[PDB]
């Protein structure tokens, strides 16, 4: 959690001596650092075949068309088994109790866009949760929960 | 010297005046409409000090704050004569007469070698 | 949103005599914008002589016979008023549209080198 | 085939008269580039060696997939061609 | 959130969202973004796992130097990935990631070759930039100085 | 701007009690403070017909979608 | 189960309290009248922000006084193009032309042919400056590690024909950087 | 008042043997191929007339429709709240000469509500217009202009289509096959002239062609299905 | 019959997202138009259109459930798909989009064919 | 050993919600105190 953090906890040209406490005086906030970097740490010393591929089986391009479209509701499937063959006709001649299965899910509800993520879920969080601004100011912070 | 300050508005507008139009004459009717509106408020000021001693003479103003300081009782004044101050020359925050991100230079940007020096 | 000055619609004309009076009108109005093109671009040439060139522009290529290649030709020229009549094209570029422009027996070109 | 699409390709004059297209097949598709130009195609800079041209076609080829569907195109485009039969 | 990648589920941040829909709400939002970011830099530092740091596969990556010219495998394919380059299954594809100015894309077809057939991108910039009209009308000449900075324009990325 | 020419005859108008304020004594400064009174009343005109701000009209328009059932 | 019957999802449930509370009125303010008058009269944030400026002009500068000072560099640092160079002498550089097919922007050409010697060598070997774009594939690219990029960057020249370097430029710089070259390599070999 | 560490003096931890998984990355997409096949059924079920095929690629989805069924699916794909695509990311395009309508104009639409993306694909020739989808996306008509610029494809129903990518009076639509990289023309300045004029191509040093030396051999065969067998015959 | 019925307000409380007033009365608004919905079904599209079979299958169900829930944040929660005056505005493009797509006729056969090459990509077919 | 890792125990967390913590007098001691400086200041000058 990132709470207020003491100076000399922060890797930054401090105050030697009474000017230490000159600075902690006139200073608004005493737990701020002058920001520069601290000489004798901050960067001292410098710089001086078939079982592990996978593109190969690359998912296929299978494109579906009218033809086969139909093919699923009469046939059915290759799991649960049930030239230019229109969809329209099919739609206008067939049971919809195939319909309620098939081409519909949850008797006949329609199919939600399917979500890229389903767990992005959000939950609406507070000021001394995420330490932010306070109310007054014109926005909020979500989280994932 | 609340007159000379009126001489100086007056030189001001004459930059931005019949030298084209791009950015200078933008620049003119903007700047004209501040330093009017704030002499209003720089001249008041100045005639509020001027009362409290009944003078006009700057040495009399001067010489009369022996006992105290005008800060001390006129601190409202301070900061509205220096709001003041700052408007009437152009100087940021009120600095819309060369506005460098919105009129290049301003008024300046015809103005270059001895015309920007002056 | 707010279309900018001198704009049309995007139209796939379906008819072959409605171009025709779209075209004509759209000729005037370059005839009618002949000052301006020389007083916004400052162009050495005369009135009379823009109208001159906007004309050999036009009689250049009246005799386009496909209609879906006449709107995409009536689609570009009107880019083309819209680009110089709001003044977008830089000075450059209107002086060098003018200023652009008999060939040589075999012995000429052989000599130094043809093509 | 009919349509005179150079009119809309913005294509310089050059290129439907003066510029003669191969249409070849280097083993499973045909390809389409330009003859070289007679003189300017490639002449050596006097500095430095570089390879110097005028020809802006040089570097273009067309990646077809079908035979007939290459000749479609250059018939599209009003291009003068010719075709190269690879040998058996 | 919406599509996670490269390690960014692992992390834990919030997101900002405004409620007014100006200039000062998007300040606020990308302020935020400053903490929230520095919030994952220490949960990255921390949760720094160890391994490799590109895939094993030498048709995908170069071998390493020590291993160059030791394996005549290795030569092999570093000489190959540098002449030819690697060849990328034929398809396409559109993945967009939270770019700092926001959702940036990419639309890649590949033809079986080693050269990319079309490369379109998607600029955050440059759609923001078209609905300048729809944001900037009936406001002040210096109002248009405020939104140009908010939203974030660099013109290389608009013109790209 | 043109408002700005009767303020700056009445605050340039104060000069004559400036020098005078001990002189005139009350009678002057009673006379004064009506003299300001007057104004006020000018000044609080154009407080309440908002002549000075810029004002917003020629846009910033917006209205409410209701359905039209038939 | 879903929300797929009223078509609807779990991503559509804005969370608990989502929706905004209702606006506050001029009587439900916590700082009175007068407090708040005297912060907007007096300038309180103002004053506030002029001396969080103050603070900072009682810091150290961060600035660096160049030429008589540079910045920090890394050994991974590109820059010049330079062709190294055997301890024995002989040119490290075999001809690949895997240097002319990496370049992303086409600025190494090279033409070679066999030495007097017969060892395979090149005799021309140009890099366009102007045309490159320090990208480092010249230094990945290299078998033998005959061209590298030392850390310099202050070579700007007053004609851009300087900028166009040919074999011996190039030789010249390999061997005027050459001690430097061995900091930068030898700093960076483990990560190879 | 204590004094700061030394980070590099800090213990370490020692790791030897690495056991870097290698599993085919297809799998965690096996429940998003399933659900977008159905999504894709769907939208041909709602679209007899107009979806003339579909496919999906990993967790993309694609459907394919005329130019004249563009407008109509785009707005059934907005307006259904079964589908409320909202936003409209990206209109690109893309040139296969060999096909009579060579261009291939392309629809990104993002659903911010349902979380999901889609992608229409609708043909278009050199001559043949598309319709417009300003009046359902406003957030095209730059998406558009750049097509147009590119291209050459011409837009049904734009309200201002123009140059947007291009110089003033350029020539010719770059993103084209048959349009060389280098262009036609380029610009100096003329000092006798006093302005900067266009000029014709001429390069100091030639694209150097290196696809000469490609691949001769196959790289890639068909790969390994993952079609859910929900959706074979 | 001459009615009105509001869509968006144009003032009053935010609710959040910009631009999005709160409804004053929203609930029967929802079932009012929501039943206004099943009417147009009934006079335009086909009974083979799987689209009117689908709007249908979440009309029905939401229009029900916003009926026994008397709260605000129920009728939210069990739809689960956003605010109420979200939930106005998807209900009122649906009824439009049903007058449209019936005057499409888009339940009928594939109106313009595909050629023969122009799903093809790269030679090899899709 | 022979690579770059975060220390066993990790490092020490750092600051990085908003830290900005307020300054001065309530504003009714700012307020009091422009009246004493007006309320001392005319004692001054009616003195003079
Ligand atoms: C350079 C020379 C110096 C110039 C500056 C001089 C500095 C001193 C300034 C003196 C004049 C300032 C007057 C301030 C005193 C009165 C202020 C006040 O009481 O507030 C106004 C008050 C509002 O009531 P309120 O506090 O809002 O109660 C509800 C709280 N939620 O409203 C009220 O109900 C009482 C109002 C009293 C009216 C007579 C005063
Ligand atoms: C109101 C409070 C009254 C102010 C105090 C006046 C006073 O006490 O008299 C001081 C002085 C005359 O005093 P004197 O009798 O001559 O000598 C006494 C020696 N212990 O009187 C004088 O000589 C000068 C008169 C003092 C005027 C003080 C003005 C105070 C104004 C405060 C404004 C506050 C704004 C809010
Ligand atoms: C508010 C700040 C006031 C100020 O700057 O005061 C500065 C102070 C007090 O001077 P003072 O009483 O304000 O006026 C001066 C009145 N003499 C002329 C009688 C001194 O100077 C010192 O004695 C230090
Ligand atoms: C009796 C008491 C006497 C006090 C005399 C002094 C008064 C001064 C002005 C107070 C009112 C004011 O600054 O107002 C702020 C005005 C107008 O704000 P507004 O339009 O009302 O918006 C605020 C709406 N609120 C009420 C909801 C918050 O704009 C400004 O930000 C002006 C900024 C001026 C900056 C000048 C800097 C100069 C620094 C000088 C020292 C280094
Ligand atoms: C001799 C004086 C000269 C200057 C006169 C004007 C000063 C401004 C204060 C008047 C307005 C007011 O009332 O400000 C009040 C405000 C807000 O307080 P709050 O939010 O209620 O505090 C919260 C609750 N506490 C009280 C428990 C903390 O305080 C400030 O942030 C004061 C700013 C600090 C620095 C000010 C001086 C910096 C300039 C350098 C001069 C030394
Ligand atoms: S550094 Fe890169 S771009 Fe520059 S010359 Fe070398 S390979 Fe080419
Ligand atoms: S990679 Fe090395 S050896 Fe090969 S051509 Fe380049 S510099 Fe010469």
């Amino acid at each position: 959690s990132g709470g207020p953090v003491p100076v000399f906890k922060k890797y930054t040209t401090g105050s030697k001596g009474i000017w230490e406490k000159i600075r902690q005086l006139l200073t608004l906030v005493p737990n701020r650092s002058t920001g520069n970097p601290l000489v004798k740490n901050y960067r001292v010393p410098p710089p001086g075949y078939y079982d592990r591929d996978h593109r190969r089986n690359y998912p296929r391009l299978v494109a579906f068309d009218q033809t086969k479209v139909s093919g699923l509701l009469t046939l059915g499937s290759a799991q649960n088994p049930r030239q230019s063959v229109s969809l329209s006709s099919t739609l206008a001649t067939i049971d919809p109790k195939v319909v309620k299965s098939e081409l519909l899910a949850e008797g006949g509800s329609p199919v939600v866009a399917p979500s890229l993520n389903k767990k992005m879920k959000f939950r609406l969080t507070e000021e001394s949760e995420h330490g932010m601004y306070p109310e007054d100011y014109p926005i909020r912070i979500f989280a994932q929960n | 010297l609340l007159a000379s300050g009126s001489i100086g508005v007056f030189g001001t507008v004459i930059v931005g005046w019949m030298s084209n139009s791009k950015y200078t004459v933008l620049a003119t009717v903007r700047t004209t409409a501040q330093l009017i509106s704030y002499e209003l408020v720089l001249t008041t000021v100045v005639f509020i000090i001027a009362l409290i001693v009944s003078s006009l003479n700057i040495n009399v103003i001067i010489e009369s704050q022996y006992n105290i300081w005008y800060i001390i009782p006129f601190f409202p004044l301070c900061l509205i004569f220096f709001i003041s101050a700052l408007a009437e020359t152009a100087r940021p925050p009120f600095d819309n007469v060369e506005a460098e991100s919105e009129l290049v230079s301003g008024h300046m940007t015809e103005l270059s070698a001895s015309p920007f020096v002056i | 949103t707010n279309p900018t000055a001198f704009a049309q619609t995007t139209r796939y004309v379906k008819d072959s005599t409605e171009m025709r009076t779209l075209v004509l009108n759209l000729y005037r109005r370059y005839l009618r914008h002949s000052r301006g093109f020389v007083n916004n671009y400052n162009l050495d040439i005369p009135a009379s002589q823009v109208r001159t060139k906007i004309r050999q522009e036009f009689e250049r290529q009246r005799f386009v016979k496909d209609l879906p290649l006449k709107n995409v030709l009536y689609m570009k020229a009107q880019m083309e008023f819209q680009e110089l009549v709001n003044f977008w094209k830089q000075q450059c570029h209107v002086m060098q549209y003018f200023e652009s422009i008999k060939g040589d027996s075999f012995v000429q070109k052989f000599l130094k080198g043809a093509q | 085939t009919d349509l005179a699409k150079e009119l809309v390709s913005g294509a310089p004059k050059e290129l439907i008269t003066e510029r003669v297209a191969r249409i070849y097949q280097e083993t499973e598709t045909w390809k389409i580039d330009w003859d070289i130009l007679n003189k300017g195609n490639r002449w050596e800079n006097d500095l430095m060696g570089y390879q110097s041209s005028s020809d802006y076609m040089q570097g273009t080829i067309l990646k077809f997939d079908t035979r007939e569907g290459a000749i479609r195109f250059a018939k599209g485009q009003g291009w003068d061609y010719y075709i190269q039969e690879p040998k058996v | 959130k919406s599509q996670p990648y490269d390690a960014y589920d692992k992390v834990d941040f919030d997101i900002a969202v405004g409620t007014k829909g100006d200039c000062y709400d998007r300040y606020l939002i990308r302020m935020t973004e400053f903490r929230q970011s520095l919030r994952i830099i220490e949960q990255c530092c921390n949760q720094m796992p160890p391994g490799p740091v590109k895939v094993e596969d030498f048709k995908v990556a170069p071998p390493p130097r020590a291993l160059m010219k030791e394996d005549m495998e290795a030569l092999i394919h570093h000489f190959l990935l540098y002449t030819k380059g690697y060849a990328v299954p034929a398809g396409e594809t559109y993945t967009a990631i939270e770019a700092p100015k926001g959702e940036m894309a990419v639309y890649v077809v590949s033809d079986g070759s080693e050269r990319p057939y079309r490369c379109k991108i998607r600029a955050p910039g440059f759609a923001h930039l078209g609905a300048f009209d729809h944001i900037a009308r009936g406001h002040f000449l210096p109002d248009a100085v405020a939104i140009i900075g908010t939203m974030d324009l660099v013109f290389g990325e608009v013109d790209r | 701007a043109l408002l700005f020419l009767p303020f700056d005859l009445e605050v340039s108008s104060m000069l004559p009690y400036i020098v005078s304020i001990y002189s005139v004594g009350i009678y002057g400064l009673i006379i004064f403070i009506l003299f300001l009174l007057i104004l006020i009343v000018g000044f609080i005109y154009e407080f309440n017909t908002k002549s000075l701000s810029i004002t917003t009209i020629l846009h910033k328009k917006n209205k409410a979608l209701v359905k039209n059932l038939y | 189960p879903t929300l797929a019957l009223t078509s609807g999802s779990i991503q559509g449930t804005h969370p608990e309290g989502f929706r905004l509370p209702r606006p506050k009125t001029w009587e439900e303010s916590s700082e009175s009248a007068l407090s708040k008058a005297t912060k907007w009269y007096l300038l309180s944030e103002i004053f506030r922000g002029l001396y969080i400026t103050l603070e900072m002009y009682f810091r150290a500068p961060y600035t660096i006084y160049y030429p008589f000072e540079k910045g920090p560099v890394s050994p991974r640092f590109r820059g010049e193009h330079a062709l190294r160079r055997y301890p024995s002498g002989e040119e490290r550089c075999i001809a690949c032309k895997l240097c002319e097919a990496v370049c992303p922007a086409q600025a190494i050409t090279i033409e070679a042919e066999e030495r007097i010697d017969g060892s395979r060598r090149t005799y021309k070997y140009d890099i366009d400056m102007t045309k490159c774009i320090y990208c480092g594939y010249c230094q990945e690219s290299c078998p033998v590690d005959a061209i590298v990029e030392t850390p310099n960057v202050e070579y700007a020249t007053e004609t851009r024909e300087e900028l166009l370097y040919n074999k011996e430029k190039l030789l010249a710089n390999g061997d005027k950087w050459e001690q430097e070259i061995q900091y930068a390599l030898d700093a960076d070999a483990p990560y190879r | 008042e204590e004094p700061l560490p030394v980070l590099r003096d800090l213990p370490r931890p020692e790791y030897g043997e690495l056991h870097a998984p290698v599993y085919n990355p297809a799998e965690k997409y096996k429940e998003q191929i399933e659900e977008l096949h159905k999504f894709g059924r769907y939208i041909m079920g709602c679209l007899p007339k107009f979806v003339q095929q579909f496919s999906v690629w990993k967790d993309e989805l694609v459907i394919y429709v005329a130019p004249s069924a563009l407008t109509q699916v785009a707005t059934f794909l907005k307006d259904h709240t079964s589908a409320q695509f909202k936003a409209c990311m990206d209109v690109t395009a893309a040139d296969y000469p060999t096909r009579t309508n060579r261009f291939d104009v392309v629809y990104n639409l993002l659903s911010v509500r349902h979380n999901s993306r889609i992608r229409i694909k609708t043909y278009a020739s050199e001559v043949s217009p598309v319709p417009s989808v300003v009046p359902l996306f406003q957030g095209a008509n730059w998406f558009e202009r750049e097509t147009y610029d590119l291209f050459g494809i011409f837009f049904e129903g734009h309200p201002d289509l123009r140059r947007i990518m291009t110089d003033y009076g350029f020539q010719g639509h770059p993103l084209r096959k048959d349009f060389p990289t280098t262009g036609y023309t380029e610009v100096r300045y003329d000092a006798e002239k006093r302005r900067v004029v266009y000029e014709p191509l001429e390069l100091t040093q030639a694209w150097r062609n290196f696809t000469v030396g490609s691949s001769v051999w196959e790289q890639v065969g068909d790969g390994k299905d993952f079609t859910p067998e929900s959706f074979k015959l | 019959q001459a009615q009105e019925i509001l869509i968006k307000a144009n003032k009053g409380n935010p609710t959040g997202l910009t631009g999005l007033f709160q409804h004053p009365s929203p609930r029967p608004t929802l079932i009012t138009l929501y039943k206004a919905t099943l009417k147009n079904l009934e006079e335009k599209i086909p009974k083979e259109s799987v689209y009117r079979t689908a709007v249908e299958a979440f009309t029905k169900e939401r229009l029900s459930i916003v009926e026994n829930n008397e709260i605000i944040e129920d009728i939210e929660k069990k739809i689960g798909s956003g605010l109420v005056e979200e939930l106005i505005v998807q209900a009122n493009e649906e009824y439009d989009l049903i007058d449209k797509m019936a005057e499409w006729k888009a339940w009928e056969e594939l109106e313009e064919k595909p050629l023969d090459d122009q799903w093809t990509y790269f030679g090899k077919k899709l | 050993a022979t690579q770059d890792l975060p220390p066993i125990s990790g490092y020490a967390p750092i600051q990085w919600k908003r830290n900005l913590p307020s300054r001065g007098f309530r504003p009714v001691i700012w307020f009091l105190g422009l009246c004493t400086a007006t309320g001392y200041g005319f004692y001054q000058i009616s003195l003079a």
